[PDB]
RNA sequence: GGUUCUCCCCGAAAGCUAUUUAGGUAGCGCCUCGUGAAUUCAUCUCCGGGGGUAGAGCACUGUUUCGGCAAGGGGGUCACUUACCAACCCGAUGCAAACUGCGAAUACCGGAGAAUGUUAUCACGGGAGACACACGGCGGGUGCUAACGUCCGUCGUGAAGAGGGAAACAACCCAGACCGCCAGCUAAGGUCCCAAAGUCAUGGUUAAGUGGGAAACGAUGUGGGAAGGCCCAGAC
RNA sequence: CCUCCUAAAGAGUAACGGAGGAGCACGAAGGUUGGCUAAUCCUGGUCGGACAUCAGGAGGUUAGUGCAAUGGCAUAAGCCA
RNA sequence: GCUCAACGGAUAAAAGGUACUCCGGGGAUAACAGGCUGAUACCGCCCAAGAGUUCAUAUCGACGGCGGUGUUUGGCACCUC
RNA sequence: UGCCUGGCGGCCGUAGCGCGGUGGUCCCACCUGACCCCAUGCCGAACUCAGAAGUGAAACGCCGUAGCGCCGAUGGUAGUGUGGGGUCUCCCCAUGCGAGAGUAGGGAACUGCCAGGCA
């Protein structure tokens, strides 16, 4: 039911990761199944409002990226240490 | 309580690293216990000092079922 | 290899001894010394160490 | 345990011959039979093997394992060793005492002319 | 007063307060008090801030302390020259990093949690903020 | 305490060890000069290495919070139990220079290779000086995560370097002065005057002279961003 | 004079920095050969309990090593002849 | 055969006073003072259980927290022997 | 060449433990007997001798099972060399290298010589 707009990452490492967090973004990943893992960048303010409800961690998540709807599930979330922000969210294809 | 003593620091550690060609009789690693174990062409001294018994290069291996470290010498 | 050019930008006074030895291996002596070098990864690794203070022209 | 106490007893004598690079003669003792193998110093291959479960030896024996059988198979390994010529093998007692069939298999091979 | 009952050695070096915290999420209750700034919490500060909230959250619910000092600080007294060995142990401190959950509380309303954690933030020498338990 | 003419080239150290030694002196490192020596040494790339520090974790060595299960002990009993205290074990959660079931960055050691450098390297010989170091960045011990405080490691400058900038200000930043010229381009740093250069262009902020010293904490100051409640059955 | 940490993942590295310990013991506690495997806990039980000694089971070096501490030790460097 | 233990060990053999003092120095090292620093001291502020008949802030203020002045006791030995 | 078993290895937990099932012609294991060769710091348990009545129990070998141990990414985080900067007890930016823990998942080993049995 939850639809999240996403884009594929063009770089990797903590260098590109800190540049996204200074530009109202945060990286993520989508893994699981027989498919290869895909590097995913996400808008920070959009996910932060959605994660406040308990249905964001229980129900099946839908992600529209590159003209493709992949049904996933939230597996693990990394949060900022002291600010109420997000760092990295794990996704399992289910 | 009445502290302030320290001994002379004994010059331990690895003296001949891996890949180095050593002579027969040279000291590879000075040590107290068997941090390193004797292997191929390597003799163990009285104070557990591992020395060379043949001319060749130093080769470090981790063998045995107890996952212990060894020193071997391959022929150059 | 093909020829590139390395020109020193800043001085070598406040540098580390590794950065001073890097400029001696690159043959740089003063600011504005333009000299030709080859584009091997050994020379390119010397450029990567002092990239804050050299100018390179491919 | 019965078997594992035999293995840890021999282990000091096993790895000592590994440090010298010599060819060892191990023995396996059984209430039924007895074994003896000449092993290369790498330890992953043998060169001379002759036992009492082979029918060539058991025909001349009243019972498959005793002091008379260890004298027979001790010679039998030693005669096959002289045909190969390993010539100063080492003796591995393999966790047993040097009193009975282990001694009988060794002294029989000493009589044939092997250097141990 | 929160202090170790027995240590292997009496004294300890000064150390530093570098790095990030590891006490990120509340894992005992539903409400927490997370440190924002950087510094040290002495033994008196942890004891006083526990007394500061407990007055207003009367005897129901449950309060956890997620930290423990485990670090002594020695002092050299007045009119004493430098040297003569290290001084005597006076008080215990805790190395606190930005992001450490310090004080937790469960079984209280959310409006009551905002009051008591505000009353305990003044006793702490570093800035704090209010957090709430997020699942997973 | 003082040591008197000139010019050129190179150029320290304030460390270790030992000392009735601690402001002294000796050896060594470092300086100069001379002979001799291997392609020696330095830098980077790849290869061969050893790590247990930063971090992280709580299997171990210590510590600490909660819950569950509970031998035992106390009490009640005409063999059991109670509103009692509680080890070990199990789950969850921390902390530690003298904890490590884990683990870097680089640094260091060795080998090969190109480029570069006036042998920058080692051996030996002649002559030393020095062994009071300072501050700054970083890693620490100590001290109050006070000191233009002290003691180390490492790097830089000063010492032994002027010049430009930080108003002035050895140690900060830029930059190592062969000499002359009323040439130009620039570095850090600046462009309204003192005082050389934009009263430059564009998009904003601030109205306090903030800028142009200073914290916890307090406030319908204002700019920017996201999420809600109510309302053309007339909302505030 | 010795051990650990300070010591910043080689060595080296200070202070009236943090914790201890040594001026020996030993003819076996040495050498060699042959053997042997603890700590803790459960259950059982003439004297017998908290322990005297055992049996099996759980457990697999947390035991031990003439002593300070670290690094070692099962092939035992531990233990016995 | 040396606790030459001050242990790289000035003699086989060694305790004190000097305010009657003296010389050679030193701000390389103290006392007066400056300066650095602000633990302490002084002063101010934040949170507000409690005192104030009831009632925190009229007057006060615990447990704790953040600064200012350089003002006491100091710390340091940077100027001066 | 297959199946099964023994010996010595390579390797050192993706090779272990627990649970479930199974193997006796050969093999191995227990077992039988022991005055004796010898052995016990007491003891035929071990050691060791002489035998084969009995048996797949204990142990061992194999198969099956993901309760546990273990192996273990991708991405992200912590840290850091060099350079630069800030509100400089600390942290950020440029670039280089990349954790630990945890997750997805992998996993009931693999392999060499030789001997015996069966087909
Ligand atoms: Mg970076
Ligand atoms: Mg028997
Ligand atoms: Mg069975
Ligand atoms: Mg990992
Ligand atoms: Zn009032």
């Amino acid at each position: 039911m939850f639809t999240i707009n996403a884009e594929v990452r063009k770089e990797q490492g903590k260098g590109a990761s800190r540049r996204l967090r200074a530009a109202n973004k945060f990286p993520a990943i989508i893994y699981g199944g027989k498919e290869a893992p895909l590097a995913i960048e996400l808008d920070h303010d959009k996910v932060m409002n959605m994660q406040a409800k308990a249905e964001f961690y229980s129900e099946v998540l839908t992600i529209v990226v590159d003209g493709k709807e992949i049904k996933v599930k939230a597996q693990d979330v990394q949060r900022h240490p002291y600010k109420p922000k997000l760092q990295h969210i794990d996704f399992v294809r289910a | 309580t009445r502290n302030g003593r320290d001994s002379e620091a004994k010059r331990l550690g690895v003296k001949r690293f891996g890949g180095e060609s050593v002579l027969a009789g040279s000291i590879i690693v000075r040590q107290r216990g068997t941090k390193f174990h004797a292997g191929a062409n390597v003799g163990c001294g009285r104070d557990h000092t591992l020395f060379a018994k043949a001319d060749g290069k130093v080769k470090f291996e981790v063998k045995g079922p107890k996952n212990r470290k060894f020193i071997s010498i391959e022929a150059e | 290899a093909k020829t590139i050019k390395i020109t020193q930008t800043r001085s070598a006074i406040g540098r580390l001894p590794k950065h001073k030895a890097t400029l001696l291996g690159l043959g740089l002596r003063r600011i504005g010394h333009t000299v030709e070098r080859e584009d091997t990864p050994a020379i390119r690794g010397m450029i990567n160490a002092v990239s804050f203070m050299v100018k390179v022209e491919e | 345990d019965k078997k594992s106490a035999r293995i840890r007893r021999a282990t000091r004598a096993r790895r000592k011959l590994q440090e010298l690079g010599a060819t060892r003669l191990v023995v396996h003792r059984t209430p039924r039979h007895i074994y003896a193998q000449v092993i290369a110093p790498n330890g992953s291959e043998v060169l001379v093997a002759a036992s009492t479960v082979e029918k060539a030896i058991a025909e001349q024996l009243k019972y498959t394992g005793n002091k008379d059988a260890a004298a027979a198979v001790g010679k039998a390994v030693a005669e096959r060793a002289l045909e190969k010529g390993i010539k100063d093998v080492s003796f591995d007692r393999s966790g047993f005492q040097y009193h009975g069939r282990v001694q009988a298999l060794a002294d029989a091979a000493r009589e044939a002319g092997l250097q141990f | 007063m929160l202090q170790p009952k027995r240590t292997k050695f009496r004294k300890m070096h000064k150390g530093r307060n570098r790095g990030l915290a590891q006490g990120t999420d509340v894992s005992f209750g539903s409400f927490g008090l997370k440190a924002v700034g950087r510094g040290r919490l002495t033994a008196r500060q942890i004891e006083a801030a526990r007394r500061a909230m407990t007055r207003a959250v009367k005897r129901q619910g449950k309060i956890w302390i997620r930290v423990f000092p485990d670090k002594p600080i020695t002092e050299k007294p007045l009119a004493v020259r430098m040297g003569k060995g290290k001084g005597n142990v006076e008080y215990w401190v805790a190395l606190i990093q930005p992001g450490k959950v310090l004080y937790e509380m469960d079984g209280v309303p959310e409006e009551l949690a905002r009051e008591a954690f505000k009353l305990a933030a003044a006793k702490l020498p570093i800035k704090t903020t209010f957090v709430t338990k997020t699942v997973m």
